[PDB]
């Protein structure tokens, strides 16, 4: 199924459109660029289901 | 227990790497030897069990079977050398094969300490004896006949393996052993219900059960002779042998749901012994002999007590010797006839005297003469199911007085009376089919003098 | 109808070939000779000769693995010493009450 | 490097072995015509190969030693038997037919194989064009059924949808009572038979449908038995004219790469000569094909791969 | 077509599914998805005749409206999560088209229509390469997606795709509408355990993929399309026969052959979510596909039907290509039983 | 005649082969199992002078 | 059990590095010998479909053949072999770490547990 | 056809099978030192 080459050699493929609040060109903000940040940040390394509950 | 599969499994490159015209007997020679070798097993233990390792265990009631097994080959090898004289080396080889594949199996499948394996060789038999109905068969129907082995077979058998998975999901273990010591009552579920007649169906329905024992006719008749022989003396029995595994985490619903089987089997033998006085073929009579036979190990098996167990265990050794013996004396008639019914050759007890005596010793021992062991398994049979009710004993009557009336039916149409005037191809008998017949009766003949050792675990 | 009434080319069905014709005592074997009779030896000799006899003897000999004498030994010396001692035989009871802990009822 | 995918990747192309020279051409003459001389000279001033008209056993000399092989293992067929009996009950005649039209798509792919491979041109007698005037004069005169017909209808539709039609086809146009009397100067007893209704029906059958099918995509030089003699003129004739009406100028390097491994690989080529249509006169039972094709192994070249036969004395077959 | 726009196109196939797999993003993900349809369709047509022109023209149909509802699904699941990333769907319904954009991308019921028509029409290695590799990329994205699935419409299609392919084999004359049914049925034991254990819809997959190309080399070996055309093939190549024989058989799941590994193990790994009725049914429902490779076996090789005469001529010459790969995808479609725990290694 | 008869009868050696083998691996499967070997309640023994193991 | 997740895992790695802690398979192992009996198999197979001799046609094609399957199967033993290593210490490190959810179970002996009893008549 | 023994082909099949056999002795004994020295043993 998944296999994840760009976490294996570094290359960052597509990973850069992946959110809203990654990098946007002259750092224009999405319009939900703070929710996304906390909801992100609070559910990193937690896991799907944990982090769904 | 690998010093029996070994040999059994270098059989294969010798037969292969054999000469052209040497095939036969180096394979009947090795297989004597391998028959040799499985006498070791006999020696049992009032303990346990001989638990060679994780993988196999031997037991007297697997040990009789095993080298039943054995045993069979040479006869197969001897029956089946006629009627491929006119064959290419390579489809002999492929006969022999499929031969040794086939007693591979049944050996791992006797042996099998756990269910999972003994399911899949269980299943893995069935491969090599539908190939061999349905290509070295003479008749158009050996399709047909193929067809109807391959899907009661599976039909009954495809739940089994949901039930086993269950099983082992729940208990943890499918090892014999584990499930013997922490066996634990049945509660009387619905869902228990289905458990049980998922793990039973499947066994009954290759002894077969008298409601599913249509395919047996057709591959009986269509098989040549050693697929007969196989099917007739072993195969019938992994069924009992199956059943007498499982029943032990069955209890107590056993008693319950034995009722349906218990009648069914208890008519349908006088049912079977019954068709077999009108009947056109020799092989179909054969049949129908054993599907009674099988039917009364059923009975036994179902009653579950100690006699019954041990009256089951030597009626099966008996009846797979008497019936390989009854196919044999028969295909000995079609290959002269090449019409293999009954009643246009006739007298041939005037032409053929020793192959009339072998005839005469075949049916006396399938109407259970005393005190060889067919009546044996009769009487421990008969006696556990008077002690389970005193009202059994008149079918088993009937049955017995049926049993002898077509026995000796089949002796007098083919044996007494007037030759037919027409036939003249009629020529002495071989000293291969003398051979072949009295290595098939003197084993019964001297098993009666010691009974035990084919008696089983219970003894 | 200039069909030729026959359905495909084929070959005659053969006649059924003796063994006795072209070879007395041809054992039903093989229309070999040589091969015939050391056939028929070889099945004599390792069937009737080695495991009918050999076989059979060994069967007979087998040692007191199911332990029958054994038993019966342990079975005339147990009674020896219970009529002795004027115990009743064979107890009802397979294992001792004492180590058994029943249920209290209290019903 | 067997020819395949990689050569003409690599360097095999095939157009730049064209040298306006190669030019298909098949003569077609009837029964005790001279066809074969006239075709043969025409090979020898052309520079072409001569393809020899394929027979029951020209199989046989491609494949093995080139003896042929026995009657029963190569055609099951006869055609001594067909002058004798062309009535047969055992429906040989039909059989003998589909044969020789099998042989003659082989030959024809063989000699397209080699016109590819090589450039040199080939120079044919009747080819899988203009077979089926044999099969029109047996069914008029009564020989073979219709269901026969039908089959070879299907069976030439099928294989001959696939190939390039020769160049120039070349007719020789003699009289029956003449090649009449060919027939019985010519001395073989089993000759002698032939009808003239038989001849008068092949001989009508190539100018009613031959001639006018093939002129629409072929150049047709039809010819009398004198102006035949000299091979000058008909050379000359072939090299005067340019063909610019048939299949072949449209052709590029692509169609012809798919044409050569069309060619090569002969079992594809006769891949539909075996269709399962159930004929009498051609259909074999289980036990008689089981039979023969079993005295075909028993052949001394036949058991294994040609490279890998030790009785006729091939070695190092354990390293092969 | 040339040689160099043929392995061109391959490339780009095998580019489009590969960019399937390592992708994360959506986007990139039905971009691959584009990739391998654009480059699939002169496959289809590499022989030029009206039937592969339909065949190609109707996968395209079905595949072309397969992207459009996979990208409906994206677009929603963004409506209602700005997330690109594949991962959990996020969304109700969403995921219900999702679900069918890549049932019917892989053929499964009840879009399984396209499936019999498209193999028939086109050539069997254009149909080995659709039947295999053509699976590989949307069983990908459902294992990636598997605990987002309501398990109830998956297990639904699956057990309609086991009972039509079941029912659709009986009445099959042709090998290439037998073997579409088969991966029909295949693909219903696929997709019935993906709720459960994606490591057994790829071992499931695996064991499926070498038993079709088995299966294909076989019918391309002996070219035949019919079963009389395959009956014909005993006279000239018998070991042919009976590996295929021995093939079918594997096919129909029978122990102790190899296609038995994979159902064996997802009855199982059903029962341990205390499920019966569904891996009974399913069982009871493969004994068809078990008939008709029986049928498909007794006119095979178990009995000599009749020959021609001109297949005489077949008995002088020998196959100039040979396929090298054939003999190993035997071996492992037939005797890979006692190496079933390796699928610990995740495959 | 020795190196003639041998290509035609080797054969026969294979089956003896294959049980003297089956022999070894019963007794090497065997050697696996000695977990509880001089350990059962029923067979607690004291070794003998010159023993090491009850049984091999 | 599904450990595509699992932390601390390189994507493409066949073999990581904390499987060399683990003893390798012999190279007697029986698995192995079966891998070696199913390149002779495909060696033989091979043979046949090329109209050669089965058995003495090509004596290199065979040995590359068991060779190469021996070769894989070693490998892939190991991965096995790795693989239930890391599922038995998951499980275990998940049993110690949540005392609560499996409990010491009381030791009990038949002698003071009534079992129901039915009599077989 | 009429082909002697290709050379090359044998010499690159014996040289494939000899070298991937000698490594897989190195990599068995190379696994084997390794897992004695990470569990202490030798
Ligand atoms: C009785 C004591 C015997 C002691 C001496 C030892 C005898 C050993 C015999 C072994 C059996 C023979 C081998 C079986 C096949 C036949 C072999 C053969 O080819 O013969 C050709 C040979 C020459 O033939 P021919 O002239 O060329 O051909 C003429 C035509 O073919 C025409 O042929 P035919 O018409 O002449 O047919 C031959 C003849 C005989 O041929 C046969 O039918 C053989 C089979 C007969 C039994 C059928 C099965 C029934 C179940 C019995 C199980 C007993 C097992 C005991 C252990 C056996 C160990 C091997 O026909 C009969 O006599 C029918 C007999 C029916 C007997 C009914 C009663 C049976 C129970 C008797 C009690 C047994 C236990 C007693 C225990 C209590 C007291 C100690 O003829 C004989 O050898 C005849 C043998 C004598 C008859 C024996 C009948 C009783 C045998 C019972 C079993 C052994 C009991 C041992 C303890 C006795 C105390
Ligand atoms: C695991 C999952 C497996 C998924 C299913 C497997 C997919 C199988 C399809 C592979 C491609 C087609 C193929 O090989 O035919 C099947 C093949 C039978 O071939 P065939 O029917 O005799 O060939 C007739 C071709 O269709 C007629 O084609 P052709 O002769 O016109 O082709 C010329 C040839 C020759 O190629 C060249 O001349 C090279 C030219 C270089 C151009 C560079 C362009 C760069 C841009 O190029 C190819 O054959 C395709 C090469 C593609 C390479 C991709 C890497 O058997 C297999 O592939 C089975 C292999 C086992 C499965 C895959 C490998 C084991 C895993
Ligand atoms: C349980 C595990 C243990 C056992 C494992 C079981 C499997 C093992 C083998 C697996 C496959 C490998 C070999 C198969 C290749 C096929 C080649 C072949 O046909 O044989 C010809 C060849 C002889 O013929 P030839 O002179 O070369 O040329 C004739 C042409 O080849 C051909 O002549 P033809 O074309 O004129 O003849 C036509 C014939 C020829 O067609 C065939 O024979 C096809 C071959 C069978 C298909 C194989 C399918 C793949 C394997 C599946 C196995 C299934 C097992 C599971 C249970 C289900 C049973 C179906 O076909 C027919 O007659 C059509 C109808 C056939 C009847 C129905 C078909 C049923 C076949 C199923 C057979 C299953 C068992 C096969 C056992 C081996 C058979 C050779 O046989 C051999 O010589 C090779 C046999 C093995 C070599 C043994 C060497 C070892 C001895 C020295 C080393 C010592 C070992 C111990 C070491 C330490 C001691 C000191
Ligand atoms: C065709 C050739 C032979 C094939 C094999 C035939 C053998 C299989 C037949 C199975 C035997 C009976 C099955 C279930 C028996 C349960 C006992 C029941 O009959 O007695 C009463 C049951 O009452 C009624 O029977 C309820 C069931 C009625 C519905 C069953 C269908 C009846 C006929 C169908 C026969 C078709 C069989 C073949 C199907 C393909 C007792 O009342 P109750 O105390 O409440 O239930 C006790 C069980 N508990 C404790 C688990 C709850
Ligand atoms: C032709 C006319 C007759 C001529 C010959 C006249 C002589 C007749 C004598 C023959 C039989 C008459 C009865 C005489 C019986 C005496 C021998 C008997 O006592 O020995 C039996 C011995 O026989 C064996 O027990 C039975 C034979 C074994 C059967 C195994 C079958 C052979 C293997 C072949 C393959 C198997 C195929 C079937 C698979 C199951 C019983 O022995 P047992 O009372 O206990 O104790 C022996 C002494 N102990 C205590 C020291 C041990
Ligand atoms: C049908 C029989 C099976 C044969 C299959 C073909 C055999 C030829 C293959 C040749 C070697 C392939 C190995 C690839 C080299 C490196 C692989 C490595 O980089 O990938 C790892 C993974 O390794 C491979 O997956 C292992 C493949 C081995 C397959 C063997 C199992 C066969 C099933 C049991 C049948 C026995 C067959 C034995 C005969 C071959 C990392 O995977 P990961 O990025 O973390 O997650 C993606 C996979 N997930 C999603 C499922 C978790
Ligand atoms: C002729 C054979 C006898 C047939 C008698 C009945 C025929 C009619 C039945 C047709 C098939 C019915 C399929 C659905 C049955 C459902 C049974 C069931 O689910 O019980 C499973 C039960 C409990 O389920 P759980 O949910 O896990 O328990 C938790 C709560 N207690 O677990 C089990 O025992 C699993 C075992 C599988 C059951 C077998 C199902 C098939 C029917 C039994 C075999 C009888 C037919 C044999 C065919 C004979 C042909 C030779
Ligand atoms: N399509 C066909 N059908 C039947 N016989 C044919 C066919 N084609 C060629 N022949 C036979 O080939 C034989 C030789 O051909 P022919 O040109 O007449 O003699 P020659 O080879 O001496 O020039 C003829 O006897 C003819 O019958």
């Amino acid at each position: 199924p998944f296999f994840d080459v760009q976490k294996r050699l570094g290359l960052d493929l597509d990973r850069w459109m992946t959110i809203q609040s990654a990098e946007q060109p002259h750092k224009i903000p999405g319009r939900c660029h703070a929710f996304e940040k906390e909801w992100i940040e609070c559910a990193h390394g937690i896991g799907g289901i944990r982090a769904e509950k | 227990m690998l010093k029996i599969i070994i040999p059994t499994t270098m059989l294969l490159p010798m037969t292969w790497m054999s000469k052209h015209n040497m095939i036969w007997i180096n394979a009947t020679v090795h297989s004597l030897l391998i028959s040799l070798i499985s006498l070791s097993l006999l020696n049992q233990l009032g303990e346990n069990s001989l638990n060679f390792s994780l993988t196999f265990f031997s037991d007297s009631l697997s040990a009789p079977l095993l080298v039943l097994t054995t045993w069979l080959l040479p006869l197969m090898l001897m029956a089946s050398q006629s009627h491929l004289s006119k064959e290419t080396t390579t489809r002999k080889k492929l006969y022999i094969t499929m031969l040794i594949l086939l007693q591979l199996f049944l050996i791992m499948t006797f042996t099998a300490t756990e269910l999972i394996l003994f399911y899949i060789l269980f299943e893995a038999t069935l491969v090599p004896t539908l190939i061999i109905i349905t290509r070295w068969g003479n008749q158009t129907e050996r399709l047909n006949a193929g067809l109807y082995f391959l899907f009661y077979t599976l039909a009954g058998s495809l739940p089994l393996l949901v039930a086993l998975v269950y099983i082992q999901n729940t208990t943890g273990s499918l090892n014999f052993l584990i499930i013997h010591y922490w066996s634990h009552p049945l509660s009387n579920s619905w869902s228990n219900i289905f458990m049980w007649l998922a793990c039973i169906m499947a066994f009954m329905v290759k002894m077969p059960l008298y409601g599913l024992h249509l395919w047996l006719p057709k591959a009986h008749v269509e098989a040549p002779i050693a697929g007969s022989m196989v099917l007739a003396a072993v195969l019938l029995k992994l069924g009992g042998y199956g059943m007498m595994r499982i029943t032990t985490i069955l209890n107590p619903l056993t008693n319950y749901m034995a009722y349906p089987f218990l009648m069914l089997s208890m008519w349908g033998m006088i049912m079977t012994s019954s068709i077999c006085l009108r009947q056109t073929d020799l092989k179909s009579l054969i049949a129908y002999s054993s599907v009674s036979h099988m039917a009364l190990v059923i009975v036994a098996i179902m009653i579950q007590t100690p006699w019954s167990f041990m009256g089951a265990t030597a009626l099966m050794i008996a009846h797979g010797l008497t019936s390989s013996m009854l196919f044999c004396l028969a295909n000995t008639n079609y290959e002269r006839v090449h019409s293999r019914t009954m009643i246009l050759a006739r007298g041939l007890q005037t032409l053929l005297p020793l192959m009339a005596t072998w005839w005469l010793v075949a049916s006396l021992t399938n109407l259970a003469l005393p005190p060889s062991i067919n009546l044996i398994g009769e009487l421990f049979i008969i006696t556990a199911s008077f002690s389970w009710s005193n009202i059994t004993i008149i079918l088993m009557g009937m049955n017995m007085m049926i049993t002898a009336l077509y026995s000796l039916y089949m002796l007098i149409t083919t044996q007494r009376g007037k030759y037919t005037h027409h036939i003249n191809n009629i020529k002495p008998s071989f000293t291969r089919e003398n051979a072949l017949m009295a290595l098939h009766i003197l084993p019964l003949l001297l098993l009666t003098l010691n009974p035990k050792m084919i008696l089983g675990p219970l003894y | 109808p200039p069909e030729p009434t026959i359905r495909l080319q084929e070959d005659p069905d053969p006649e059924d070939e003796n063994l006795y014709e072209k070879n007395p005592d041809s054992h039903g074997y093989d229309k070999d000779p040589i091969v015939d009779l050391w056939n028929m030896r070889v099945v004599f000799f390792f069937g009737f000769s080695i495991v009918l006899v050999l076989g059979s003897t060994f069967v007979a000999y087998l040692p007191d693995y199911r332990m029958q004498e054994w038993a019966r030994r342990e079975a005339e010396r147990l009674v020896k010493y219970r009529e002795a001692n004027g115990l009743p035989l064979m107890e009802s009871n397979c294992f001792d009450p004492n180590k058994i802990q029943l249920p209290e009822d209290e019903d | 490097l067997q020819y395949g995918p990689l050569a003409f990747v690599l360097g095999e192309r095939t157009t730049r072995k064209l040298t306006e020279t190669s030019k298909v051409i098949t003569v077609d003459g009837n029964i005790c015509s001279g066809k074969g001389r006239l075709a043969r000279e025409i090979a020898e001033k052309l520079g072409l190969r001569h393809f020899p008209e394929a027979g029951i056993h020209y199989a046989d000399s491609t494949t093995g030693d080139g003896k042929p092989l026995d009657v029963q293992l190569s055609g099951n067929c006869s055609l001594e038997k067909f002058y004798d009996d062309p009535k047969s009950n055992d429906g040989n005649s039909y059989r003998l037919q589909s044969w020789l039209y099998a042989s003659r798509l082989l030959q024809y792919a063989d000699a397209l194989e080699h016109l590819l491979s090589t450039g040199q041109g080939v120079v044919l007698e009747r080819s899988i064009y203009s077979d089926f005037v044999f099969l029109e004069a047996m069914y008029r005169q009564g020989f073979i059924r219709k269901q026969c017909v039908e089959h070879y209808n299907e069976v030439k539709k099928v294989t001959a949808c696939e190939y390039l039609p020769p160049h120039v086809v070349v007719y020789v146009d003699v009289p029956v009572p003449e090649i009449q009397s060919r027939i019985q100067k010519k001395g073989n007893p089993h000759e002698m038979k032939i009808t003239a209704a038989y001849l008068q029906d092949i001989e009508n059958a190539y100018k009613k449908t031959f001639l006018p099918e093939m002129s629409e995509k072929c150049e047709v030089l039809q010819y009398s038995a004198r102006e035949a003699e000299d091979a000058e003129k008909v050379v000359e004739d072939i090299e005067y004219l340019k063909c610019d009406k048939g299949p072949w100028p449209d052709q590029d390097d692509r169609t012809f790469h798919r044409l050569r491994m069309l060619v090569q690989n002969k079992l594809e080529v006769l891949n539909y000569t075996t269709i399962p249509v159930y004929l009498p006169e051609i259909t074999i039972g289980a036990h008689q094909s089981d039979r023969v094709f079993q005295k075909f192994t028993e052949l001394p070249g036949r058991k294994y791969s040609p490279g890998y036969n030790e009785d006729v004395g091939d070695k190092w077959i354990w390293l092969k | 077509m040339n040689p160099i726009i043929y392995t061109t196109l391959i490339m780009t196939v095998m580019s489009g599914t590969m960019l399937v797999m390592i992708s994360s993003h959506w986007l990139l993900i039905w971009i691959g998805f584009e990739m391998n349809l654009l480059a699939m369709i002169p496959v289809l047509m590499k022989n030029f005749n009206p039937r592969a022109t339909e065949a190609a023209t109707k996968y395209f149909l079905t595949q072309a409206t397969a992207s459009m509802m996979l990208m409906m699904a994206i677009i929603i699941n963004l409506l209602y999560s700005g997330q690109w990333t594949i991962t959990k769907m996020f969304n109700p319904v969403a995921m219900t088209m999702m679900t069918m954009a890549l049932a019917m991308k892989l053929g499964l019921s009840p879009f399984h229509f396209w499936v019999p028509e498209v193999t028939q029409g086109i050539s069997l290695q254009a149909g080995l390469l659709l039947l295999t590799w053509q699976k590989l990329a949307p069983l990908s994205v459902l294992c990636q997606i598997s605990q987002s699935i309501n398990p109830n419409l998956m297990l639904t299609m699956a057990m309609l795709s086991i009972l039509i392919g079941g029912w659709g084999g009986l009445n099959q004359t042709q090998l290439r509408k037998i073997m579409a049914y088969s991966s029909i049925a295949h693909m219903g034991w696929m997709t019935a355990v993906l709720p459960y254990n994606t490591t057994m819809t790829i071992l499931n997959l695996l064991i499926y993929i070498t038993m079709t190309l088995a299966m294909f080399m076989l019918l391309i070996h002996s070219s035949a399309t019919t079963t009389l055309s395959l009956s014909h093939t005993w006279n000239k190549m018998p070991v042919i026969t009976s590996l295929m024989m021995v093939t079918l058989l594997s096919m129909g799941g029978l122990p102790p052959l190899s296609g038995f590994m994979p159902k064996w193990m997802i009855i199982q790994e059903m029962t341990k979510n205390e499920s019966i009725i569904m891996p009974t049914l399913m069982a009871m429902t493969a004994l068809l596909n078990l008939y008709f490779y029986m049928r498909l076996a007794y006119s095979s090789s178990l009995t000599m039907f009749p020959s021609t005469n001109n297949m005489k001529m077949k008995w002088q010459f020998e196959h100039t290509k040979q396929m090298k790969l054939l003999p190993t995808m035997i071996v492992l479609s037939t005797l890979v039983l006692p190496m079933t725990p390796a699928l610990s290694s995740l495959n | 005649n020795v190196l003639q008869i041998v290509r035609d009868h080797w054969v026969h050696i294979l089956v003896p082969v294959g049980f003297v083998f089956g022999c070894y691996l019963d007794r090497r499967s065997d050697e696996k199992l000695t977990a509880f070997r001089n350990k059962s309640l029923l067979f607690k023994r004291e070794l003998r002078p010159n023993e090491e193991v009850t049984w091999k | 059990t599904m450990m595509s997740g699992r932390p601390g895992r390189v994507p493409l790695q066949f073999l990581p590095n904390e499987a060399r802690s683990l003893p390798p398979p012999k190279l007697t192992d029986p698995r192995l010998v079966y891998m070696g009996f199913l390149g002779y198999c495909s060696g033989l197979i091979d043979n046949a479909i090329r109209r050669r001799p089965v058995v003495s046609a090509g004596l290199h094609r065979q040995l590359l053949y068991v060779t190469s399957f021996v070769f894989f199967g070693y490998y892939l033993l190991k991965r096995q072999d790795y693989m239930y290593a890391l599922r038995d210490h998951d499980m275990f490190a998940y049993v110690k770490s949540h005392p609560e959810d499996f409990p010491e179970k009381d030791k009990k002996t038949y002698g003071e547990i009534l079992e129901e009893f039915h009599p077989v008549r | 056809p009429h082909g002697s023994p290709d050379w090359l082909k044998v010499g690159l099949t014996l040289g494939t099978s000899v070298f991937l056999w000698i490594y897989l002795i190195k990599q068995h004994k190379e696994d084997v030192l390794e897992y004695k020295r990470r569990n202490g043993l030798e």
